[PDB]
């Protein structure tokens, strides 16, 4: 799960890492009042949304008057910010971070992720701050420096120094950088982060390192032991259907298309989406039933998939699971009736009572086709959205 | 076959729990030599007609089991896995989903140093059709055969199982390496076992988005795998930077797309199939 | 460095481990007043000295009246407690720990040390609490259970359970034991301990685990990063000469004999002591000069060695070092004069200007013999204490 | 000879510090191929005519050094040692005294897994007389010869050096494994190197109280060392449970006395000598 920039900075402060003086404000009045608590302008006002690219979307401004701060908060609070990293619906802005302006001398990049190839937390740094780090990796790989945290020893100062010297830092900036590495590495491990990105990690004109931005991602699998992080979840930043699906033990991810997909299995779900795509279809979503495709659960699945108006058909692909194919069919039938599923539904059942479940579907009289195999199921859902 | 066979003695950690019980019943019905289970606190009792032990070391001393299947909730897995490694278990099949990536990061290092093989986590398990079933896969769709299957996905594996059983090829051993970002074993590890296994004549490698295990497996196959390999990668239509169910099904930093994996496999000589429904056909071709 | 039992228990409490309700008191008045803060008697009153065996020496009593607590504090405060683990001079009692009586159902042992053979922090537990753990290891090894902390993973609950089950604990005692193991293991690693010993770790009649005693030893090499531990050092518990020696970069350990030994090198010091012993002598001390045998340092060495009235001769064995043999001789000479060394001194110098240093010693006229080799030096110091 | 020789290229960590400077001057005068040093913050300067680097990796890339001698204060050693291991250094000679036992516990595990050899800490160093000197030992008392010396003590080693030089045997290589409880290398590791070294004809093993490395070395010698070994253990008169200078010179739990070590060595066929002054005589005997 993602954290807001202001929350990332609070965490940094809690670990003695440096970030600008700032306040997260929920009302224009709070935002304007923060100006004086911060001091002499100008002030940086930033919409707090999980997505990046806020700057290019107008969500980050340097203003010099309390009236400008207020105008900005008024403009954004309760409005959705669309950036190149959100869908066209954007993310709601419920907090404006008002912080002190920072005199930037140089912009660096410092970040960390779990590198799956080397199976290590890898920190990476670059003199190329203020740029999409991927861009820099593409073009100037030789400018990206990395160190892998050794699980046996924990992060070591020499690794922080190594990056600091590759970045050509010198003097107090080396110790400051080392300190930042050790703290971010420590936070990474103690808080079970999946990702850290300080872009930019700034060298100020006054000669100090400061985290100008912060993007933290927590390992959701570890939230059971990160109570602080757990409370920081901002559900407004994501499609609310995902959390709805999750509390129903469904993994849902909204896509662009019009063919809803309800499948048990993440791999099967993606493969089903791909096969629908392969047969001229446009998957509207990823929905992995995982949990026992019970009647209640399948019903929720339909409710969630159908909350998207673009959905013109629903392909249900169930291979195995804990429920027998005929019980799954009874639930798909109950779901279609009780949800008032007004779209055609194509079902591919495999496992015990597969044909009997198919028969039950065919005999319900509801617009539910029991397909014969996967290719067939794909062609039929594809054909079922023709014209719609 | 690889990893397990008719002689593999297996203990179950989290044996008395719901899934541990249910799936051990299935393994037991299949003929898997389950010899016992471990549930701290219930040692000295019997469950499914087998002895339950308070620790894996007691279980191993008592039964000689060399493999452990784990059905322990995520919060306790690292502890369960390290306990198994410490008790001398050589093969750990971890079914559990939700294990913190950092826990697996440490476990993977321990596994490699202790020389212990782990399949999983977030895995459907391992099955050598006709000989040994450890995991949650439905055993009736399998057929003792010659196709070795490795996959980051349970359900997709079943599809490949159905197909290879339907074309009569059958399966030597099916290995679900799991959908986590840092699995205990990767494609390369399992591919190497299939190459060295006489019973396996062809390999179906099933991957998906995220990480680079498939791309590395490709490079590995080109240079060290002589048997024919049919590949399938799910997620061509998955968005980037979004978890698609599996913790490991996420394209991080724009790297690890399905297409890149198909491409890397194709370039290594792997017979790739764009539709998961054509795995059997492609095997027929290369067989 | 060793901690007092009360300090060990404070640390335990700080880590959520269980210890009796108690107070460390420096006056009989405080000790008597602690009774009421503790509650209903009877109360356990314990002299706080680093050495064990306090019980058999009379330093641990269970009393049932405030007047008894006071009488006990009055008897011990400012008095030295001699136990089988101290020298005949004992250790000063400056604190009396007054704690609640504990209803003991069973006594266990839980402890940990750095095992050098396996190069791991090894925790060990036994149902044989209340006994010298060495005794139990000698006689009933099969009753001692061990687990080694894995440096890669940190202590794990299964290890705590393993010991708990080998101890035959069951039910809540297993979780309690596991918790105690995890906490003690954590303290061991975080505080850089060299040793933990809970003897006895008690199962109370009420069915709970409680640390009845606690013996903690800190790795002195890690005190630079254990500020809390650093402050807990009680110098009164050791021969004050050791700390004196240390601040002068000398390692001093008082022994029984009468031949003082001043050597540069721990190994050479012990070997020198052994050779003196081998030639009929009785080493009075271990004193490793280590630091540059300067005049000032050698002087301190003499002051320290000679503070023991039993010393009838001092053997100085210097092999190498940073100071030239003649400068060492000048310092030994200055030391002997300025300290008013009234005993014979035998010196064995090896290295640059060895013979010139010897000559300087021979020409000083002070009672300082420059020996020719080590065997000779030993025989001569041995001979120099004959009759004295 | 073992460990080092005329061709060993050495860098010094803590190169610009007092001891690093002083002892590098000595190594340099002895002919040791010191090729550089590492002091974070002073990279790009020259000291003792050699390049100083900010990191060990820069130093290794620049000089090709395979050995590093460490003169870094105890608080920073673990970091220095892990940095050297990470930079590819294969031989680390750590002089530093005072390194927390727990730091060495972790370092020792890292050393063993990375396949990096470390002598020390709390060591006088290593010297192959006539070829290479790394450490603080006085080089003029040594003589290119046939006796390999391993010791937990610097000064006692010098005595053995003097004796073996005086009897004309000379030394192949002297290794101070250091006086810490968890050294990077123990007696067994060095003994094995001497047994396999043609130039070493006899071995002087010098131990002291504490731990059980000597007792284990005894068992090892009996079974795997064919060359003659002369042993000396200091501390017969040391009290128990008292640190005698070296952090590792302490008899813990009444185990590890000098007598037990003499006894264990004697029982393994090692020629033990009760007086440290008779090491040369005992070598003469077995030579
Ligand atoms: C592991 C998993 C199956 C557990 O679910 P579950 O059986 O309902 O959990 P339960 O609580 O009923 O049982 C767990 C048992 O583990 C036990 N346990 C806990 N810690 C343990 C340990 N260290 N060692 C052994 N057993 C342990 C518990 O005692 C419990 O048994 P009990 O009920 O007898 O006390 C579940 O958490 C999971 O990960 N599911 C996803 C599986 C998956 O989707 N795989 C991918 C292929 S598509
Ligand atoms: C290591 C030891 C010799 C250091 O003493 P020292 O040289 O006086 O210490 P100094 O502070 O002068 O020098 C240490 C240098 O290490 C450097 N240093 C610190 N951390 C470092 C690191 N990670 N990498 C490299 N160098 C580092 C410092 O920069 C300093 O050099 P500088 O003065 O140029 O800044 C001392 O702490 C010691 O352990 N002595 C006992 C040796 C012994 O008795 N051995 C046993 C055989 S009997």
């Amino acid at each position: 799960m993602n954290l807001h920039e202001y929350q990332a900075k609070q965490l940094f402060a809690r670990y003695g890492l440096p970030a600008p003086v700032g306040y997260a404000c929920t009302t224009p009045r709070e935002a304007e009042e923060a100006a004086s608590k911060i001091g002499a302008g100008p002030w940086v006002v930033k919409c707090q949304v999980h997505a990046g690219g806020r700057g290019k979307a107008g969500g980050v401004k340097v203003v010099n008057s309390k009236e400008d701060i207020r105008a900005f908060a008024e403009n954004w609070l309760g409005k959705r910010l669309v950036t190149y990293q959100t869908d066209a619906n954007g993310q709601p802005v419920n907090q404006i971070l008002v912080e002190a302006a920072t005199d930037i001398a140089k912009e660096l990049y410092l970040g960390a992720v779990v590198d799956r190839s080397s199976r290590r937390v890898v920190f990476m740094a670059s003199t190329e701050g203020g740029v999409e780090i991927e861009k820099v990796a593409e073009e100037t790989p030789h400018l990206i420096h990395k160190v892998a945290l050794d699980p046996l020893t924990g992060p070591m100062p020499y690794q922080g120094r190594e990056l600091a010297f590759k970045l050509g830092l010198e003097g107090k900036l080396v110790q400051q950088f080392t300190k930042i590495f050790m703290g971010l590495a420590t936070i990474f491990l103690e808080r079970d982060l999946a990702l850290i990105e300080i872009n930019p990690l700034v060298i100020t004109k006054q000669g100090d390192l400061i985290c100008l931005d912060g993007k933290l991602g927590a390992d959701g699998n570890a939230l059971f032991r990160q109570p602080d992080l757990r409370e920081m979840r901002d559900q407004s930043q994501e499609d609310p259907r995902e959390a709805q699906a999750a509390q129903w033990e469904l993994n849902y991810v909204a896509l662009d298309g019009n063919i809803g997909c309800m499948v048990n299995g993440a791999g099967l779900a993606m493969g089903t989406m791909d096969i629908v795509k392969l047969h001229g279809g446009e998957p509207a979503n990823f929905l992995d039933v995982g949990g026992g495709a019970t009647k209640e659960r399948v019903t929720e699945a339909f409710k969630i998939i159908l909350s998207d108006d673009k959905v013109k058909a629903v392909l249900v692909n169930i291979f195995g699971g804990i429920v027998r194919c005929d019980l799954i069919a009874d639930g798909i039938i109950g779901a279609v009736a009780e949800v008032g599923v007004n779209v055609p539904v194509v079902v591919r059942l495999e496992g015990n009572n597969a044909e009997l479940g198919a028969k039950k579907l065919a005999d319900s009289g509801l617009n539910i086709i029991a397909a014969k195999g996967l290719t067939d199921a794909a062609q039929q859902v594809v054909a079922a959205v023709e014209g719609k | 076959s690889i990893l397990i066979d008719k002689n593999t003695k297996v203990i179950c950690q989290g044996f008395t729990g719901s899934q541990g019980t249910f799936h051990s019943e299935q393994a037991i019905a299949y003929g898997t030599k389950m010899v016992g289970g471990v549930t701290p606190g219930k040692g000295g009792t019997t469950h499914l007609g087998l002895p339950v032990f308070n620790t894996v070391r007691e279980a191993v001393a008592a039964t000689g089991a060399t493999a452990s299947v784990i059905y322990v909730p995520a919060p306790f897995c690292k502890d369960s896995i390290l306990e198994a490694i410490d008790a001398g278990i050589k093969l750990i099949i971890t079914i559990t989903e939700g294990i913190p990536t950092l826990d697996m990061l440490t476990v993977k290092v321990k596994l490699d140093e202790a020389g212990v093989r782990m399949i999983g986590p977030n895995s459907p398990g391992v099955i050598t059709p006709g000989e040994c079933k450890i995991g949650i896969q439905p055993g009736h769709i399998h057929k003792p055969g010659k196709v070795g299957i490795v996959s980051r996905s349970g359900t997709l594996t079943y599809e490949a199982v159905k197909q290879t059983t339907d074309y009569g090829f059958g399966q030597s051993t099916c290995v679900g390496i799991g959908g986590d970002p840092i699995p205990g074993s990767n494609f390369i590890d399992i591919l190497e076992m299939f190459e060295k296994d006489p019973q396996t004549e062809a390999i179906v490698m099933i991957g998906e988005i995220g990480g680079s295990a498939e791309e590395e497996a490709a490079a590995y196959i080109k240079e060290h795998v002589t048997k024919p390999v049919v590949g399938y990668i799910a997620g061509v239509t998955a968005p980037k930077g979004k978890r698609m169910g599996h913790a490991g099904a996420i394209i991080a930093g724009g790297k690890g797309t399905a297409d890149e994996k198909f491409a890397a496999l194709e370039a290594a000589g792997v017979k790739t199939v764009r539709s998961l429904a054509d795995i059997g056909e492609a095997l027929k071709t290369v067989l």
